[PDB]
C-alpha cells in the first residue's frame, strides 16, 4: 500500500485500509471489483527485446544442494 | 552463460538379448615377476673379482 500511495493512489488505499477494520465478507466483493478494475486499463505492449530480457536474466550458482537435484 | 553441469551416475544398462556372452582371455607373454640381471660380486675381505 505504501507503493500504491507512492505511485499516486489516494482513495483506493483508503478503501483497502478501512475495510480491514472489520474484515467482513459482505464488503469484500469491492476487492474483487477492484481486482477486475486493474486489468481493464490495457496491455503493456513493450518490445520483443526487453520482453525477452524480462525472462532472460539468469543467476546460476555453485552453492545449491546435490541431495535435492538428485531426488528431483 | 556458464550453466552448471549436473552429472548423474546414469547406471548403464542392457537387456538380456543384448548381453554379449564373454570374451575369452588368450594368453600374452608368460607373466614373469622375476628376471635375471648381471650384478658385480665381491669376495670375502670385500674387494672385487
Amino acid at each position: 500500500l505504501d507503493n500504491m500511495r507512492k505511485a499516486g493512489l489516494t482513495d483506493i488505499p483508503k478503501m483497502i485500509q478501512d475495510w480491514l477494520v472489520d474484515c467482513s465478507i459482505e464488503k469484500f466483493p469491492l476487492m474483487a471489483k477492484i481486482y477486475s478494475w486493474s486489468f481493464h486499463v490495457g496491455f503493456r505492449k513493450q518490445k520483443m527485446l526487453d520482453a525477452a530480457l524480462d525472462q532472460l536474466k539468469t543467476e546460476y550458482t555453485e552453492d545449491v544442494d546435490d541431495e535435492m537435484y538428485r531426488e528431483y | 552463460k556458464t550453466i552448471p553441469t549436473f552429472e548423474p551416475k546414469e547406471s548403464i544398462l542392457k537387456k538380456l538379448e543384448d548381453i554379449k556372452p564373454e570374451q575369452v582371455k588368450k594368453q600374452t607373454k608368460l607373466f614373469r615377476i622375476f628376471e635375471p640381471r648381471q650384478l658385480p660380486v665381491y669376495r670375502a675381505n670385500g674387494e672385487k673379482e
